[PDB]
RNA sequence: AGGUAAAGCGAAUGAUUAGAGGUACCGGGGUUGAAAUGACCUUGACCUAUUCUCAAACUUUAAAUAUGUAAGAAGUCCUU
RNA sequence: GAAAUCUCCAGUAGAACAAAAGGGUAAAAGUCCCCUUGAUUUUGAUUUUCAGUGUGAAUACAAACCAUGAAAGUGUGGCC
RNA sequence: GGUUGCGGCCAUAUCUACCAGAAAGCACCGUUUCCCGUCCGAUCAACUGUAGUUAAGCUGGUAAGAGCCUGACCGAGUAGUGUAGUGGGUGACCAUACGCGAAACUCAGGUGCUGCAAUCU
């Protein structure tokens, strides 16, 4: 359920998400099936 | 051996009983009843007449509850009757009746109704109840409170019943707990309780110690006889002190005599007070370097 | 200092008992109604026990309840068949005593053919003024230890009054 | 055969409390109820008149009805798969006001006297609830307050 | 809102090992003048403070994980 | 007389409450004493098993008519 | 500040042992014609506030008191536990990774607050 509130529907998917307390107990539940960190004004410039 | 009871156990495991139980003052089996109130009228108080006895005094009360306490509306007092013309005689029947009579002229002249429900100015000791007026208000109900006391037929609690009654107040009862009231064939006398409300019972026991055992009557009424009262100035005494209450029954509090503080100041010279931890340790130090090598 | 702490007797309780039922008890009834004058209160069986031989609720013992100046000249009657003369026992831990006899034709009284003869125990409670602290509703509480009635205290009471002995 | 009452498994959820027995306290009685007020449930092993049945206790409810003694309370219940609406007959005793409607109101003044306020002199109010954010970068001084270097202990038999 | 995991028994309920003290008013066997309304023994009788181990149908205490409600126009206050 | 009846002191329930077991109750829901027939009438609403059908039991009112108490109240059978 | 009447939360308020209490109040206390109730004016009922008293109750203080109540980087991030691995081990069961987290125990401090009406060197 929360793989499918975050946009994760399909394998190697990407987002963005913002940072808060709330945010952060998602990818507590979703840890194990998701790899994440933060990137730089580099990373996002190629995504885009 | 023997019992040992009390033990640290028996301690931990004891429920306390409220406080006022505790003490011995409420009844609070009956307190459920008569405080709580009908759900669908939600915020209607619910008055209650208290009356209690003393030693030498009479106390009534009409109170209101609420969460954080109980509300007074007015209270009335048997010691405040000399300024209605009665020193001698503050527990009888009659000073229930006359306390009762007083405590009701008191609310009807707050709520504001003096002249509707004026009561019973007549008295030939009949049962009734204070009917209701048409095209108006209705009465100031409050119900009868005894708390621990016991009710038995011809008692001083069901005299103020009536002074409550006979002053304005809607106060429902029966016939049943007065005085001259026959047990076997269920009527009402109403010469026998008519004597009680003018001071008759006693008057009476006037007659028959005066010519009888003289010591009594010296022993019993000094007072009467040393401010100058005969047997039937009795019927005078009370008859003129119900006049007087239905012509300004507004309550007026005393002089008092020096400040609130000057009495705090008296009251605190006597009165102990407690120590700090470090002198609690003082005495300690003290008891085991006095038995240390032992005197 | 001792002004309130006078220290008297508060009750004296008569009691007759039997072990059986019906005529013999209704005889013991009026011999206690002749010492004190009033109608005195039948006790009945809590449980049934076979050996003795009464059932439970059969109703069998009597007893009367004595206050008062009347209780004190009672006392002294009994205390004449005991010569003044009580024993080391006979006194509870809270200072309560008693006695018994044999036969109710001493201490006044006489033989009479019909009603026969019966023996009883004699029980006072003493006690100092404040004792309705106790037994008033309104208001109950414990007493003081100071106030409170021991052995030794109502011995000395009583070798005082009625030229008496302890023995033992 | 099996076991299937109406107080079944009912051991320690009317169980009454320790050191709490006897008599209620008379603000219990003295609480006014109006239609429309949130409350939540709590069985009271010593009043048999008007008890809940075990499913409803730590549900909560608002009020439909008032009479003597009773609050009328429906409450939502899962059955199958779909929800039903159901009407319960509580005595007073059982019932007391749910405290978490309390801090909403509380909210609803506060921001009411923000918006009035803040219009007559800043122009920029703020008065949704933020979630809580990550921390900003400051410096941490060291005067009095030197690293203390630790190391992981040997092992040991206590 | 709850009575599971863990915890607890010098805290109730029930189970259970080992001495020490108080013995005292007392149930008892002896040994000492057949003696004991007397000693010292194993003693019970409990009591007093301690000590070893326990519990699906015992409990003061009490998690994690699950679970009920609320986070506003059908709103919040003023008037009649 | 270890056990009859009588009196005082300590006594958070270690008793009792028609039966199985669990919960509940101390100026009582236990024990004793006074008066009675709410184990009554007319019909619906509502929880539990649940197809949200029936059967059984149980809860909260309306209009009546009574009981009991100085009253407030309580009572539409058995404390649950 | 003391005390009475009706209370709220219902041990910081209970329980045990010893000392202190001016004034007013509360109490014990004194009597049995009348209503009343008992085997017994002890309890309840009525009567006097006169004949007496702080002895008890009630209120307050004392005690390295028992108990009850707060807190602590006291024990303890230990017991337990949600999630994950083609991790270990013959099994029994254990260790690591991302998270949540007790109770006994030990030490320190406290020992009734407060509402309405009346009264008092």
């Amino acid at each position: 359920k929360v793989l499918q509130l975050l946009r994760l529907n399909q394998i190697n998917s990407g987002t963005f998400v913002k940072v808060t307390k709330a945010t952060s107990e998602l990818l507590k539940l979703i840890e194990p099936y998701v790899a994440y960190g933060y990137p730089s004004y580099s990373t996002v410039r190629q995504l885009v | 051996f023997i019992k040992d009871i009390k033990t640290s156990a028996y301690h931990s495991r004891y429920q306390t009983p409220f406080r006022r139980r505790r003490e011995g003052k409420t009844d609070y089996y009956a307190r459920k009843r008569l405080v709580a109130q009908h759900k669908a009228k939600y915020n209607t108080p619910k008055y209650r007449l208290v009356v209690r006895f003393t030693n030498k005094d009479i106390i009534t009360q009409i109170v209101s509850s609420t969460i954080t306490g109980d509300i007074v509306l007015a209270a009335a007092y048997s010691h405040e009757l000399p300024r209605y013309g009665i020193t001698h005689g503050l527990t009888n029947w009659s000073a229930a009746y006359a306390t009762g009579l007083l405590l009701a002229r008191r609310t009807l002249q707050k709520l504001g109704l003096d002249e509707t429900y004026p009561g019973v100015e007549e008295v030939e000791g009949e049962y009734e109840l204070t009917e209701a007026v048409e095209d108006g208000p209705r009465p100031f109900k409050v119900y009868l409170d005894v708390g621990l006391q016991r009710t038995t037929t011809g008692a001083r609690i069901f005299g103020a019943l009536k002074g409550a009654s006979d002053g304005g107040l809607y106060v429902p009862h029966s016939e049943n707990r007065f005085p001259g009231w026959d047990f076997e064939a269920e009527e009402l006398d109403a010469d026998l309780l008519r004597t009680y409300i003018f001071g008759g019972h006693v008057s009476q026991y006037m007659e028959e110690l005066a010519d009888d055992d003289e010591e009594r009557y010296r022993e019993l009424f000094k007072g009467y006889l040393a401010d100058d009262i005969d047997a039937d100035a009795v019927e005078d005494i009370y008859a003129d002190a119900h006049a007087a209450i239905r012509e300004d029954p507004a309550f007026k509090p005393t002089e008092k005599k020096f400040t609130k503080e000057q009495y705090a100041a008296e009251s605190k010279k006597y009165r102990q007070v407690k120590l700090t931890r470090e002198e609690r340790k003082a005495r300690v130090a003290a008891k085991i370097s006095a038995l240390a090598p032992q005197e | 200092q001792n002004p309130m702490r006078e220290l008297k007797i508060e009750k004296l309780v008569l009691n007759i008992s039997v072990g059986e039922s019906g005529d013999r008890l209704t005889r013991a009834s009026k011999v206690l109604e002749q010492l004190s004058g009033q109608t005195p209160v039948q006790s009945k069986a809590r449980y049934t026990v076979r050996t003795f031989g009464i059932r439970r609720n059969e109703k069998i013992a009597v007893h009367v309840t004595v206050r008062g100046p009347k209780a004190e000249e009672i006392l002294e009657r009994g205390l004449k068949v005991k010569e003044y003369q009580l024993r080391n026992r006979n006194f509870s831990a809270t200072g309560n005593f008693g006695f018994g006899i044999q036969e109710h034709i001493d201490l006044g009284i006489k033989y009479d053919p019909g009603i026969g003869i019966y023996g009883m125990d004699f029980y006072i409670v003493m006690g100092r003024p404040g004792a309705r602290v106790t037994r008033r509703k309104r208001c109950q509480s414990k007493i003081g230890n100071s106030h409170k009635t021991s052995k030794e205290d109502t011995i000395a009471w009583f070798k005082q009054r009625y030229d008496a002995e302890v023995l033992d | 055969g099996k076991s299937h009452g109406y107080r079944s498994r009912t051991r320690y959820m009317f169980q009454r409390d320790f050191r709490k027995h006897g008599a209620i306290a008379l603000s219990t009685y003295m609480k006014v109820y109006k239609v429309g007020d949130i409350v939540d449930i709590k069985a009271n092993g010593s009043i048999h008149k008007g008890m809940p049945h075990k499913f409803y206790q730590g549900k909560t409810g608002v009020v439909y009805n008032v009479t003597k003694s009773s609050v009328g309370i429906i409450i939502n219940k899962m059955v199958g798969n779909r929800y039903l609406e159901k009407r319960l007959n509580l005595r007073v005793e059982h019932i007391k006001h749910s405290k978490c409607r309390q801090e909403f109101l509380e909210r609803v003044k506060s921001n009411a006297a923000k918006k009035a306020e803040a219009k007559a002199q800043g122009v920029a109010v703020q008065l949704k609830r933020q979630p809580a954010q990550p921390k900003e970068s400051r410096v941490v001084s060291t005067e009095g307050n030197v690293p203390q270097t630790l190391a992981p202990v040997p092992y040991e038999t206590f």
